[PDB]
């Protein structure tokens, strides 16, 4: 089994940055000038969409900014014009074996300036065993986060 | 053009089962493989199971050979995937997918895929010994899903903030 | 019974290399073994798949409603209505039949001039180390554990290495 | 006032080839009509100038 | 000391398909497909084709006032109207096995 | 990129070498350089313009002035004669396709089975005087001047002559 | 005249092996001799036998009565008639033609790739004891009587035997 | 359906011929080769001749070779056997038959036939300087054949028991 | 049937331009190669260029290469011959010739051509520096040509004998 990893994690871009997400294999898959791996775009509460195929090409209807590319062993996913509508995981996918295995994705944060929370903390950014919080996502305005913690 | 929807999701206690199903509209069913894929609650997406087109090759995720049989039905342009003595573990949200390659023969376990080109809008599926009890201003155990995103404590039940009316068990606070 | 010596010099199958179309065997100091080589046999998959499509999708077709009704009095038509659709009938078995006859040829040649490929390239490595016996089996004239083993079939085979004991049982009784 | 071999209500076409597919009404000795975009035979080798990014 | 045996490869793209791959680079290669037409109508034979205008063959071949002006050839080896002509039997009523006669005008010497 | 193991052995084309279709290459003790086999190239060529010429001029070609013209009440003529039409399309167009297809697959087996065919005439001259080491390329045993070399692709090669000089060099370092 | 090096290793036919298609000649120290493989001249004839009678009897044939009258006023439906007929001509010369051509060029290889099979079979029996020298010929580094000869074409040629004295011989002036 | 008759059958003096006919109906006879066989009265059966459905092949048994020609004429379905200077040995019942294999390309004295599927009635030959004389309740010296089965005396005549009426030689007892 | 007529010829002075045009007919012009040749006054016959059919290659004798460039016009059946920086040595006559081989693929400078089966009537090109001047019973400094066969002088014009009416400079004895 091909093991797709990533980095990094997460990734912080103030809307109109890059955006470079590295994508390493456990092997090469790459076979007769085909490079057998796609990326996916899943917005926080969806389905994933399609987004390039056969490591750099753009699907059904995609927008310019974004860009894939490597060969090989080492891929890589380029957002450019980050706009907002765009804050989403990332997943690298090979499809060269089966089983085809996934990465374990990159989410991605619009980076603002720090924004001290509100006492539940709202709007921040970035007793032993009894707690548990509870944060959010960002909301479409924001870019800050409304956390709790039992 | 393309749809696929999933149905047939929902909460079932350890060791019991389950049975998918997935229309198709939009393209030629009876021509593609046909992929079952899932995401536990947070974590990442795991390819679960393939179908060929004429429907003589089964593939699945080592995790899951023995427990799972996916199949399908081209007359009524329908996939399932029919789960047996699910693990909690077992729980996750599950995407009904297309591969991108025309007629694939998947004479090989190994042998490669397209690429999953359409996807279902996705159903899920919760495995707990916990009972459909009510949701039980503050919201806290109740059981299962569905203001924060909960968290899972030990009893089993889910909580959370919000600053009610719960689906399964019919209320209204 | 007998056979022309015409006939591919690699008589039988193999039941057991069960994960691939074409691959190898070992016998060593260290056990038997079966090898599929997956990057041979995804690629006649690949090349097959596309037969097979080419031969389906190249088909043509219109929206044609077949059939026509004439009364006791148009008979002159409705023979020359026969006549185009036994004429076409005549066509498309023919082609129907050369096509799959002539193409099941060829794709039998193409394995066949698959595995007589990998044969070959095995023959050019192993120049003076082994000897040629027949069935397409190599002897060695020289140890040669999992590593010369798994090495020889990644077409990356040291020659000069094992030469030199090699030329010594190119002696031996 | 120029010479054809084959005429159709979009123009004239050759006739130095097997098929064609300028349109199905034809008037002459006229190469077949195809609803084919391409029909290239080749003739040479594979053309592999470089094994690069295989 | 050495001796290869190898092929050809120059600058062309010309793309090609095989019935196991689809868009093979060829060095060479050649058209089999007539794509591209002249956009004129010309001469079929050494002679031209029998040009009707404003008026379709009914009104040419009856004598519509409009159709007058027509330098009816000897001979012609195709009838060419037009999607406007529409100038045909003024006085209205059914032309009798009117496509027969066509068909018989199609073409004369 | 990986590839099967089944693909031709001499991997890549040479832009290098201009003057024909197949052919050679040396380094030696004088300088590097290419050489086509004229002889080889014009018997190809001769081939493959009788294929073209084939597939084109077998062709017949009576005169037809296709088009009808019916009325409102003819509609069933109007619909043979379409079929008649659509008929001839679907059969053309599937022959044409698949007959350009099979007729490039077989030509450019023609050209691997014709390189590969150089080959063999060389490692049949060059018996031990000469190491195979891939990509269809020997090393010599031996020095191999303008003569020699301008002679091994003269089908006029001297094996005993190099012969005892290349016997030591099987030995050395 | 001059000729590619393409062109088959084996440059002539023998008029003298009368017996079959395939065959051998020997010249030991007891006379000439030409020798057909029968087991693979049966062979050949059997498959070939079955491309004819494909070719033939794979031929559709319904009960027609092609020809038909009409009137001075019938006469576009005649010239449809007219080219549903012309059509079919055009159809089937260019099948038959482009049919005999391409089975007639895989019929002339499937005869080469045969006699190279036989030869084939033979360089890889005799190993060492031989050397290949073209035109398909191997003379021997040790007597060869009608024992050996009728063994090596038998497919039970001995080795190790008269390796020793062939030893020698490559060796000796 | 199938059916064979020969004819042309009798006694002949030694030295002199003999042509035999066989009309066949039921089966498409220009596409079979066909054979001629016999048995001498009271022994075993003898393969004689077979002729190739084309008719330029004719290949015969040794004991007859040079005196027996087998024909055919394919326009009147019928098949023949002309028997030159015969001997005694010669003397026999003879089965005209049909081979099994559809177009058998017999282009080799010695390749295999298909078998004997039909047979004809069979017609006897008696050769015999003995003269066709009278039935001379017992029957002696009577010639030829036609109560137990006779027993051709050295005389040459044939005799018997039986606890009359002569075909040949007419008479009445 | 065939026609050739070539023109566009005459006198320039050295250093110039000309542009020969050559319109064909009785034959498919679009699927021949086409050749140019001239012939110096007295001299012998010197091949200049070829230009294949679909006119993607075109190949010039040494002698012009880089001063002519040959072309053609399938749309108007002509071949042209575009010389430049002419030479004296240039001056000769030019014959537009077919090639006899259909669609001839001419992949390489060096290949061979059909034979030269239909020429022109040809057109003379006279390269001279020397000015068209008048005929100046004897005929002597006029220029170009037009009784014996005159001698071009040192100056640079022609003349004879004959036992007058020059077409250039109009003029009458
Ligand atoms: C063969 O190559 C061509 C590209 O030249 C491909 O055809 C076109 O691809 C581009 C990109 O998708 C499109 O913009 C064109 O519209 C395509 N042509 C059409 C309308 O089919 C083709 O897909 C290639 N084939 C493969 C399987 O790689
Ligand atoms: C030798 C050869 O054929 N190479 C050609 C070269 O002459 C040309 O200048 C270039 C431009 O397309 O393309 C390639
Ligand atoms: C075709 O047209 C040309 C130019 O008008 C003319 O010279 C020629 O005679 C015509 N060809 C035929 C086939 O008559």
């Amino acid at each position: 089994d091909i093991v797709m990893t990533q980095s990094p994690d997460s990734l912080a871009v103030s809307l109109g940055e890059r955006a470079t997400i590295n994508c390493k294999s456990s092997q090469s898959v790459t076979f007769n000038y085909k490079n057998y791996l796609a990326w996916y775009q899943q917005k926080p509460g969806q389905p994933p969409k399609l987004l390039i195929y056969w490591a750099s090409t753009r699907e059904s209807g995609v927008p310019d900014r974004f860009s894939g590319s490597g060969s090989g062993t080492d891929f890589t996913l380029t957002i450019s014009s980050l706009q907002a509508e765009d804050v989403a995981v990332y997943y690298c996918q090979q499809h060269y074996r089966t089983p085809p295995t996934f990465g374990q994705g990159t989410k991605v944060e619009i980076k603002r300036t720090v924004a001290a929370p509100s006492v539940l903390l709202n709007n921040f950014y970035p007793q032993s065993g009894n707690s548990q919080e509870s944060v959010t996502e960002q909301d479409s305005k924001d870019s800050t986060y409304s956390l709790s913690s039992t | 053009q393309v749809q696929l929807v999933e149905s047939g999701g929902g909460v079932v206690q350890p060791g019991r089962s389950l049975r998918l199903s997935c229309a198709a509209s939009g393209f030629t069913f009876s021509t593609y493989a046909m992929h079952w894929v899932r995401q536990a609650p947070g974590k990442g997406l795991e390819w679960v199971a393939v179908i060929s087109y004429d429907a003589n090759y089964k593939y699945y995720a080592d995790s899951v050979k023995g427990r799972f049989t996916i199949s399908r039905d081209n007359s009524k342009n329908t996939l399932y995937l029919q789960m047996n003595s699910l693990r909690a573990e077992d729980t996750a949200v599950y995407y009904c997918a297309k591969d991108s390659q025309l007629r694939s023969l998947l004479y090989f376990e190994w042998l490669s895929q397209g690429y999953f080109d359409y996807w279902g809008q996705g159903t899920l599926v919760t495995v707990s010994s916990a009972s459909t009890k009510g949701p039980s201003c503050l919201v806290k155990d109740y059981f299962p899903e569905p203001t924060f995103p909960a968290v899972l404590q030990s009893s089993g039940l889910y909580s959370l903030s919000s600053v009610v009316n719960h689906k399964p068990s019919n209320t209204k606070v | 019974g007998l056979f022309g010596a015409i006939a591919g010099f690699i008589e039988g199958g193999w039941t057991g290399m069960v994960d691939g179309w074409y691959g190898y065997h070992h016998q060593n100091e260290q056990g038997s073994g079966y090898a599929a080589d997956l990057k041979s046999t995804q690629n006649a998959i690949d090349e097959i798949t596309n037969k097979v499509n080419s031969v389906i999708e190249k088909m043509n077709t219109q929206f044609t409603a077949v059939g026509k009704e004439f009364n006791h009095l148009e008979k002159r038509i409705e023979n020359l209505n026969k006549k185009v659709d036994d004429g076409f009938l005549d066509i498309w078995t023919y082609n129907a039949e050369l096509l799959v006859l002539l193409e099941n040829e060829r794709t039998l040649d193409y394995h066949d001039s698959n595995v007589k490929n990998l044969y070959e390239k095995v023959r050019s490595q192993l120049k003076n180390n082994a000897k040629e016996i027949g069935n397409g089996c190599f002897e060695f004239y020289h140890k040669c554990d999992n590593t010369c083993m798994e090495s020889v079939k990644n077409g990356t085979y040291d020659y000069p290495k094992y030469s030199e004991e090699a030329k010594l049982n190119r002696e031996e009784i | 006032d120029c010479n054809t071999t084959c005429q159709t209500p979009k123009g004239a076409i050759n006739t130095s080839l097997p098929f064609q597919n300028i349109h199905p009404i034809t008037i002459g000795k006229c190469p077949k009509y195809v609803k084919s975009t391409k029909l290239r035979l080749a003739t040479g080798l594979r053309n592999i100038p470089s094994i690069q990014s295989r | 000391d050495t001796l290869c045996i190898g092929y050809h490869a120059n600058n062309s793209t010309d793309t090609v398909d095989t019935v196991l791959e689809k868009n093979v680079t060829v060095t060479h290669s050649v058209n089999l497909l007539e794509d591209k037409h002249n956009g004129k109508l010309c001469k079929l034979r050494g002679v031209a084709p029998l040009h009707l205008g404003k008026c379709n063959i009914a009104g040419w071949i009856l004598g519509n006032p409009e159709c007058e002006s027509l330098s009816t050839a000897s001979s012609w080896s195709y009838i060419v109207e037009t999607p406007s002509s529409d100038n045909g039997t003024c006085y209205p009523g059914d032309f009798i096995d009117y496509e027969e006669l066509r068909e018989q005008l199609s073409s004369v010497s």
